[PDB]
RNA sequence: UCAAUGGUAGGAGAGCGUUCUUAACCGCAAUGAAGGUAUACCGUGAGGAGUGCUGGAGCGUUAAGAAGUGAGAAUGCCGG
RNA sequence: GUUCGGCAGUCAGACUGCGAGUGCUAAGAUCCGUAGUCGAAAGGGAAACAGCCCAGACCAACAGCUAAGGUCCCAAAAUAU
RNA sequence: UAGUCGAAUAACCUGGGAAGGUUAAUCAAAGAGGGUAAUAAUCCCGUAGACAAAAUAGCGCUUAUACCUAGCAGUAUCCUGAGUAGGGCUGGACACGCGAAAUCCAGUUUGAAUCCGGGAGGACCAUCUCCCAACCCUAAAUACUCCUUAGUGACCGAUAGUGAACCAGUACCGUGAGGGAAAGGUGAAAAGAACCCCGAGAGGGGAGUGAAAUAGCACCUGAAACCGUGUGCCUACAAGAAGUUCGAGCCCGUUAAUGGGUGAGAGCGUGCCUUUUGUAGAAUGAACCGGCGAGUUACGUUAUGAUGCGAGGUUAAGUUGA
């Protein structure tokens, strides 16, 4: 019928207009002792999705 | 729609076998050995749109050494004069006249001998 | 042109035939290469597979709850107080009897972009945010909002 | 403009209060097409059934083993290579209806209208309501300038009633109102007769 | 005029032929439709008609649409 | 060439050298890098030959010239100097 | 549920036969469709319309009857749906996988209040909104057709279309449950071949039949493999993917063409398919011939164009209607 929008996906997913999608860190959850100084300074923020990765987008995060 | 085509189809082999026909025994009696029959035929009579060519021509360069050695001259100085000579490279007629021509090959042989000297 | 029906560009062209013949083949592969799981039948592949590995978006943290009690107002630019002279009393009724948008969220709100070309007080509003109240309220406007 | 405002055809050569509004434009036939494509199958039925193996069968079991014994790996009978065939994609009871959007649909009539417009061969007709259905009536009226190959016949849309309880024996005649309008309409006949009242008959949407 | 034209899986474009298409356009048909058969034509191809003969009812055009739509080959199947 | 968008398939190749590794510095053996070749590229040469060498084919053609390689006969050119 | 009437035409040419071609004329609520020896509006069935049923199964309208209801202010107290709500545990359904879990329904256990009442408002406690369970019935709009016709087809033409156009669920298999085939067409009309002759008979052959007898009872049309019979050339010193190309020589004369059929001889030539790195293959597979026999659509998304209008595009479902 139609085509189910997977909804946890979309709980991992956040994708803006024209323009990519936000991903949050990884490795941001579990352990934070091994894990550095400096990465405790710079990865609580995180950067965007990759650009020739992640073309199966379609259409699996479809119109949320 | 469940429609056919039928004759169509027996028209493409009717197509295919009455321009098969010709060769050995059974084959137009079947179908499809045939089909190269035609079919690698003409691939090496593609090659001999080039090797009877180059087989014709062997029978140029051939007889004309032939007559040349029947007048004691090599083929190769024959030509070697033939390069030395006029503005007539002409080749394969100058194979041609293999007929009656004693003026026009012994004369010609003449003129070779006239540019190797 | 029922005598000589004809037809013109782009909506038209020759849907791919494809499965049969010499030429584009593609009944002997469908653009395939035999002996693999892309070459059956089905089309049977999962697509997000990071083969066996959990995917990119299966590797991701769990962010953020969402309120039920989410709304908003359906927000409008302040280029169609550029369309429309005054409208004295800009409301919802002047929203989509300007047709604007008919199925609003409940209120209706302008950017300060968009262009200071009406004069009308008595724009009825739910909330219009601040940076258009400078605009229209210092050009000649009244907040009515709710 | 002017091309008839027959009280008869040949009897009243006069204008035709059109009226001249935007009528005369490019008739896009591309978009005439289109309303021939989508206008066609309309009226197709499409009852054209479909079956299977799993549909129509009578075997769900195989026939044999095949170890040594002769022949492939294989379904059965019912499997559909042998006389009991099952279709592999085939029909299906299908539907192949759609209509386009307002403006291009009156755009599509304001298509062919405007090719009749400048054509001509529609011709304003007053009402010419007979006594009798009888179509030696409308054979001599309509013979009375004798459009040859095929006409359409405007109506007014209070329905008239006897070239219209009749006249489907003339063979060549194709009884039409305001509620007739399509591509397959007009552009079958190309030739037709009409009612005056087309102000109120054609405008009124168009 | 110059340059290009090996080409598989690959991808793009284009065209042929079959059948149904109410469409129309518009004919053929017993002086012979279709279909068959021989054929020493044409078309780059697929393909197209000419004639001879069988044969005695539907078929062809064009253009467009729609397709159970293009046949070797699978222990393919069925029938011989 | 980049960018963007569709649409692919390819995952396992050999072989020839050349430089490595392992192996009896055995292998038409493996496993690398490196070029070619085939695969997916006819024709010619080496007696046939996928891999070596030369030479990349739209087609006609009863044209010539030439690559390697050949010129006592098959089988063509030098019983050449 | 029986049916009834029901309009509108002649000749010539052709042929075995006109409705075909030709010449003319008519009709009109009937030029739908089907027959007719060959394609019909005017030949027939019919068709459009217009009539007809006692019995027949109904539908619907009018009639009093075929019977139980109303408002209304006040509130003496009663009533209003007890193992009932609930609570424990075990379940399940609810989107709900025990969860913060609503809410409902089960088993089991415990067990109220009852109009100052009680319940719901996703644990729950207050305020507010709404309702009154734990008693029963409720048409309508909906689902699907074995069926009854009225039918419609860009359904399908005898491997299709129902397994089954045919005495099909037949034959037949199997003890059984089950399975499960094959096959229609002469000719208009059998007018079906009187007779005569051969022949044990069949079958043939003459005659005659019919437009036609290659048309003769599985009969229209008749390939294809298979078997032939005749035919011009060649081959009994030859060891070929059975070929080209050239061609001695022979024979014949054509979609009239730089003709064809040959072909001695001579050069050079490893079948086709899937897979593979590479198969000529001693890697598969194919007896042959013919028929069938496989990338769709339903809905959705994306991309690309085409068209339309444009910050304005857009009607879904539905209603109307053929």
């Amino acid at each position: 019928p139609k085509q189910k929008t997977h909804r946890a996906s979309a709980k991992r997913f956040k994708r803006t207009g024209n323009g990519g999608l936000k991903r949050f860190r990884a490795y941001t959850s579990h352990r934070f002792h091994g894990k550095s100084v400096k990465q405790r300074r710079q990865l609580r923020k995180a950067s965007m999705v990759s650009k020739g990765d992640f073309k199966r987008i379609r259409r699996m995060v479809a119109t949320m | 729609a469940r429609v056919k085509g039928s004759v169509a189809t027996r028209k493409r082999r009717k197509r295919i076998l009455k321009l098969a026909k010709g060769y050995y025994g059974a084959k137009h009696r079947l179908f499809k050995t045939a089909k190269e029959q035609v079919m690698n035929s003409y691939y090496y009579a593609f090659r001999d749109r080039r090797q009877k060519k180059r087989d014709f021509r062997k029978l140029w360069i051939a007889r004309i050494n032939a007559a040349a050695r029947m007048n004691g001259l090599s083929y190769s100085k024959l030509m070697h004069g033939l390069k030395l000579a006029d503005i007539e490279v002409n080749r394969k007629m100058l194979a041609d006249i293999a007929i009656a021509d004693a003026a026009a090959f012994t004369a010609l042989a003449e003129e070779a001998k006239k540019a190797l000297a | 042109e029922l005598h000589s029906l004809k037809a013109a560009e782009g909506s038209r062209k020759v849907r791919n035939r494809v499965g049969r013949g010499t030429s584009s083949g593609n009944g002997k592969t469908s653009g395939r290469g035999q002996k693999g799981q892309k070459s059956r039948s089905g089309g049977g592949v999962r697509p997000g597979f990071e083969g066996g590995q959990t995917e990119l978006f299966r590797r991701m943290p769990k962010r953020g709850f969402l309120n039920v009690n989410r709304k908003e107002y359906a927000i409008v630019n302040l280029e169609t107080l550029n369309r429309l002279e005054d409208g004295a009393t800009v409301s919802a009724e002047t929203l989509v009897a300007a047709k604007i948008v008919k199925d609003v969220k409940s209120g209706v709100k302008v950017l300060a972009n968009g262009e200071l070309t009406a004069k009308n007080l008595t724009v009825k509003v739910a909330k219009v945010s601040a940076a258009a109240k400078a605009a229209i309220e210092a050009a000649g406007g009244s907040v009515e909002e709710a | 403009a002017k091309v008839s405002l027959f009280k008869q055809d040949g009897s009243q050569a006069g204008e035709v209060t059109l009226n001249d509004s935007v009528f005369g434009i490019e008739p896009n036939e591309s978009v005439v097409f289109d309303v021939v494509i989508s206008q066609r199958a309309s009226l197709r039925q499409g009852t054209h059934a479909h079956k299977n193996r799993s549909a129509v069968s009578g075997g769900g079991k195989k026939p044999w083993r095949q170890k040594g014994t002769g022949r492939a790996r294989q379904g059965s009978t019912r499997s559909p290579q042998w006389r009991g065939g099952g279709t592999v994609f085939g029909p299906n009871p299908r539907s192949y209806a759609y209509k386009l959007p307002q403006k291009v649909r009156q755009l599509a009539l304001k298509s062919v209208y405007s090719t009749k417009v400048t054509d001509g061969k529609l011709i304003a007709v007053d009402t010419l309501d007979f006594a009798a259905p009888k179509t030696a009536e409308f054979a001599k009226v309509i013979s009375a300038l004798s459009i040859e190959r095929k006409v359409l016949v405007v109506l007014p849309n209070e329905g008239n009633e006897f070239a219209e309880l009749s006249a489907r024996n003339l063979e060549n005649v194709k009884v039409t109102t305001a509620n007739s309008a399509s591509v397959l309409d007009i552009v079958s006949a190309d030739k037709l007769l009409v009612v005056q009242s087309a102000l109120t008959q054609i405008e009124e949407v168009l």
